């Protein structure tokens, strides 16, 4: 048939692509608010009406495991904090010798340190003597005694500005003009393959970033069941996400009582240390309610068994070693960093057939060193008052240990460092696409020269 | 019926050719969301170099998305046809390049799956687009303004 | 013995890693990087 072509612009055809995408918060007037670190100087005020546009008959290949807004989320925290802490003061006149001694007269198993030390006035050629009371993970010993920080060796301790505030604030990612955002809205999607069930988004919805290890927290839940979720399973060196469709809740406390010093370093700069301890000494600890970890276990051991067998024992140990960022729990909530204990949780055994609640115990220490930069450190001011927190566990990050024997009994463990667990396991349902407008087609239409 | 950006992406040809100024408009004026890029009163120093170079950022995908439009409209322009949406550039469409017969493609294909027939051979139909316009531009309107 | 020297022998104070106390350190400079003030 003698046809001839004919040129047509806005034809909604696809490519796969890659690109950087826009933060995107959501904004108010905040007239009084305290700069966050989080948003501010990054984010644009939110559109507030997002319009998800269903499509017919569209099947696409979605794959979480080779995304890149996991790869570039993880780069892009790591660029809201350095970027923030420009500015902030550097702790380098307390490289120096503490003649600290313990706070109790009797020790039942302590905790806090009591020091002393010397401090510029004013004048910066008088010399007073300051104490203050660190905890004893952050102070070692050089040879009445003799002490000094964990870190005067390698690292700048600088301390975290006292007007910032870091906290969990919803970012939604936004693409530029020319790109677009699919989202799955299959159910049974584990991770790979088609989608049948596809929607193009202008903005994802608010994801809450918490950086937390061996457990996530505050995330999103699933719709019918427990999603069990990995790459390669009989892999062992493969993390498995594990995501719950309903809330296991935590309530954590620090039942001490705390004030600010306010020590001096110079014209314009100081310091806050902890003073006293105005009440009794506690343990900071978390409890989690037994009935329903109990019942939560409950399903995730059964669509395990779908993977490796029915008649199989399933079986949780706790740990085998590492640092505290990865043999405990971490938080980040209401400005202290805690480490809590989870050996009470990860204990039982399955043999396919009311209130007391499970308490973890805590630590807690105010030199953090995220990501194990060389050299570099970070401080937490102390918060004056008790500290309170309600949170929900919404998932958890397992690992499978698998040597060469012929027993019919698996153990799960928790697993921790790696932050692209805590993003892959969020932004998994999403694609960015490449909208190009002009086509070409056969038909009958000849110019008219 | 407008069913919104990129909502005939599952429709046919026939169908989905009712809805090209969508993809269009929002292939440019979709920066509206980005203009709020002029954003609030700042307040003092301490990150003022955190505005700047968050700055750039959000001004490389204004500018990128301007000069990769530019382009794709002034391609308009070399095949004879500029502003209008439907142009018809009288090229004989060939045997080879592709098949059946002009009735199955209206009817039941969609312009996905017809944009990966006929991707191996565009770079030879956007060939024959600048050739036979300008054998009428520069050959027929001279002749046929003197004659 | 001096044939024509060219390198010289130093020592001078230097913070350890607490910033209150000093200790001997040297290094090996070269002449034309060192200019004199007034053992020497
Ligand atoms: C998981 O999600 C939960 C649910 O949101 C979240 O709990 C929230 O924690 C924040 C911690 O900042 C709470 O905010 C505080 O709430 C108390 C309640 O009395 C207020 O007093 C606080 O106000 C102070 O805020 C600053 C603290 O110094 C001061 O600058 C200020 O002047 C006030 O003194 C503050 O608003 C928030 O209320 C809860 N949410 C709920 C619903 O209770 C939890 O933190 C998340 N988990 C993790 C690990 O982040
Ligand atoms: C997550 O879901 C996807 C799809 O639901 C799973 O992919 C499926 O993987 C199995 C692996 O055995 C594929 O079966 C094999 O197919 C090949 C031919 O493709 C055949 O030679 C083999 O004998 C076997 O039948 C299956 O095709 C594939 N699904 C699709 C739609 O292609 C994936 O395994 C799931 N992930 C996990 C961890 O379970
Ligand atoms: C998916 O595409 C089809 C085109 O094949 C849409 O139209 C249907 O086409 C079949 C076969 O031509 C008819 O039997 C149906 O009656 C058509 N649908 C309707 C509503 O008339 C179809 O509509 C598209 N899918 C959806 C969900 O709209
Ligand atoms: C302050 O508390 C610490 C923590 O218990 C005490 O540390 C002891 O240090 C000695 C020194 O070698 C060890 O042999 C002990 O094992 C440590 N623990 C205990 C429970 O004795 C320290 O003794 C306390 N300070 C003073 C002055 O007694
Ligand atoms: C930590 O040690 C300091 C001194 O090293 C204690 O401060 C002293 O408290 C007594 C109260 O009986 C006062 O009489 C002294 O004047 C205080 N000294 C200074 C320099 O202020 C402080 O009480 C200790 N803290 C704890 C928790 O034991
Ligand atoms: C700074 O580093 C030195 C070297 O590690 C620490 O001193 C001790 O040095 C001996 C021999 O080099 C090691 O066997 C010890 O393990 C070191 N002790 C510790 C606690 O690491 C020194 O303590 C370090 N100082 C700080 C503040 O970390
Ligand atoms: C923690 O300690 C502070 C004091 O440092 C307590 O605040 C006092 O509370 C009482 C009772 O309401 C007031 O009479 C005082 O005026 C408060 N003092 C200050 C400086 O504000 C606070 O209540 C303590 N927190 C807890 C949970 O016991
Ligand atoms: C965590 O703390 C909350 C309180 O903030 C507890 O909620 C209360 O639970 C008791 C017992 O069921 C009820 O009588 C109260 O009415 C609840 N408070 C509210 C505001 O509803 C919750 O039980 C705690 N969770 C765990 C696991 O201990
Ligand atoms: C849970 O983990 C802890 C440490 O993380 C293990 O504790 C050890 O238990 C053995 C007894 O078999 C003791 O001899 C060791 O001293 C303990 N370690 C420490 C650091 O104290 C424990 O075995 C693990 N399992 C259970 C079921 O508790
Ligand atoms: C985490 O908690 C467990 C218990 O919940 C700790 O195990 C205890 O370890 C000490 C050290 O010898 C023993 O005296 C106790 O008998 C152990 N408890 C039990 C129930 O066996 C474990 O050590 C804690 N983790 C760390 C790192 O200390
Ligand atoms: C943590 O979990 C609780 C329990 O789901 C959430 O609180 C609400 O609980 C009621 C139960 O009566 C549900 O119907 C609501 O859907 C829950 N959400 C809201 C927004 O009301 C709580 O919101 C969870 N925390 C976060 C941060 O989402
Ligand atoms: C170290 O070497 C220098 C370089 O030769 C010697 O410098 C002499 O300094 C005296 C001082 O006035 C001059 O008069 C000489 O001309 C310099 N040169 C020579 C070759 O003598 C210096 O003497 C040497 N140090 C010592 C301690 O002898
Ligand atoms: C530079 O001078 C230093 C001392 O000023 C010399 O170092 C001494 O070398 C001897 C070797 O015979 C050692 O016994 C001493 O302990 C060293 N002193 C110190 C402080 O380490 C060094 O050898 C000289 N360099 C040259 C090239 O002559
Ligand atoms: C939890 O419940 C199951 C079933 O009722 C029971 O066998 C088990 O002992 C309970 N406790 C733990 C720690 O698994
Ligand atoms: C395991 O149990 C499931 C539950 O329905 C069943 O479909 C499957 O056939 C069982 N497999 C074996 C090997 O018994
Ligand atoms: C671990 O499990 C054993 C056996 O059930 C139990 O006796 C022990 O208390 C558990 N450990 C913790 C820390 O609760
Ligand atoms: C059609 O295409 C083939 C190969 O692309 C070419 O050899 C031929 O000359 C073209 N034109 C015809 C058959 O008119
Ligand atoms: C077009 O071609 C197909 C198969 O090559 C044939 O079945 C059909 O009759 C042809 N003619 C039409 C649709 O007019
Ligand atoms: C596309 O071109 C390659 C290279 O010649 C060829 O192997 C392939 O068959 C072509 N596909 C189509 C659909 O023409």
């Amino acid at each position: 048939e003698n046809l001839w072509v004919t040129v047509y612009y806005g034809v909604p055809v696809w490519k796969d692509a890659e690109t950087t995408l826009f933060c995107a918060s959501d904004a108010k007037a905040y007239e009084t608010e305290k700069h966050n670190i989080w948003a501010t100087h990054a984010c644009v005020p939110t559109d507030p009406n997002p319009q998800e546009i269903h499509l017919e008959n569209v099947t696409e290949e979605f794959n979480m495991w080779k995304n890149n807004m996991v790869e570039q989320m993880h780069t892009d925290i790591i660029s809201l904090w350095d970027q923030s802490l420009k500015p902030c003061v550097k702790l380098t006149p307390l490289c120096v010798t503490l003649q600290c001694t313990n706070v109790t007269n009797a020790i039942t198993d302590g905790e806090l340190k009591n020091c002393s030390f010397n401090m510029t006035t004013e004048l910066r050629d008088k010399k007073q003597k300051v104490y203050s009371l660190f905890y004893r993970l952050d102070v070692v010993q050089i040879n009445n005694k003799e002490y000094r920080l964990i870190n005067c060796n390698t690292s700048a301790i600088t301390m975290v500005c006292p007007k910032l505030s870091f906290e969990p604030i919803p970012i939604h990612y936004c693409a530029p003009a020319g790109f677009a955002i699919l989202k799955c809205k299959d159910k049974k999607f584990n991770g790979t393959g088609p989608c049948p069930s596809v929607s193009t988004v202008q903005c994802t919805h608010g994801i809450k970033p918490v950086l937390s290890t061996q457990l996530l927290l505050n995330g999103s839940l699933a719709e019918e069941e427990v999603m069990i979720r990995s790459e390669n399973i009989t892999n062992n060196a493969k993390n498995i996400l594990v995501q719950f469709n309903t809330p296991v809740q935590i309530n954590c406390t620090r039942p001490l009582n705390l004030t600010r010093k306010s020590i001096r370093i110079g014209p314009g700069q100081a310091f806050y240390a902890m003073g006293d301890i105005i009440g009794d000494i506690r343990q900071a600890h978390c409890n989690v309610s037994k009935a329903t970890w109990n019942e939560t276990l409950g399903k995730v051991v059964k669509q395990l068994r779908k993977h490796f067998g029915n008649n199989t024992i399933i079986r949780f140990a706790n740990s085998s070693g590492g640092d505290l960022e990865v043999t405990t729990h971490s938080f980040n909530c209401g400005g202290e960093f805690f480490y809590c204990n989870t050996s009470g949780l990860f204990n039982s055994t399955w043999i396919s057939n009311s209130n007391d609640s499970i308490t973890l115990p805590c630590r807690i220490k105010m030199i953090i060193n995220m990501w194990q930069r060389i050299g570099q450190a970070m401080y937490a001011p102390p918060i004056q008052g008790v500290i309170r927190c309600v949170s929900n566990i919404t998932g958890l990050i397992l690992t499978r240990d698998g040597g060469s024997t012929n027993s019919t009994t698996e153990t799960f463990r928790p697993g921790g460092g790696d932050m692209r667990d805590n993003w892959r396991s969020e932004l998994y349902k999403y694609k960015v696409v490449k909208i190009e407008p002009l086509g070409v087609a056969p038909t009958r239409c000849k110019r008219r020269v | 019926v407008f069913l919104g950006f990129l909502g005939a992406a599952g429709s046919t040809m026939g169908a989905a050719s009712m809805t090209l100024t969508v993809q269009a408009r929002n292939l440019l004026s979709g920066i509206v969301q980005q203009q709020s890029n002029l954003l609030r009163a700042p307040e003092a120093q301490q990150h003022l170099l955190k505005l700047t170079v968050w700055g750039i950022k959000q001004l490389q995908a204004r500018v990128l998305a301007v000069e990769r439009y530019l382009r794709d409209q002034q391609l308009l322009g070399i095949w004879g046809c500029s502003g209008k949406l439907i142009c018809c550039t009288n090229v004989p469409w060939n045997s080879s390049w592709s098949n059946r017969n002009l009735s199955e493609i209206w009817d039941n294909m969609t312009w996905l799956q017809w944009d990966k027939e006929i991707s191996n051979y565009t770079q030879i139909i956007y060939g024959l687009l600048e050739e036979s316009q300008n054998q009428q531009e520069k050959n027929e309107q001279d002749l046929l303004a003197l004659d």
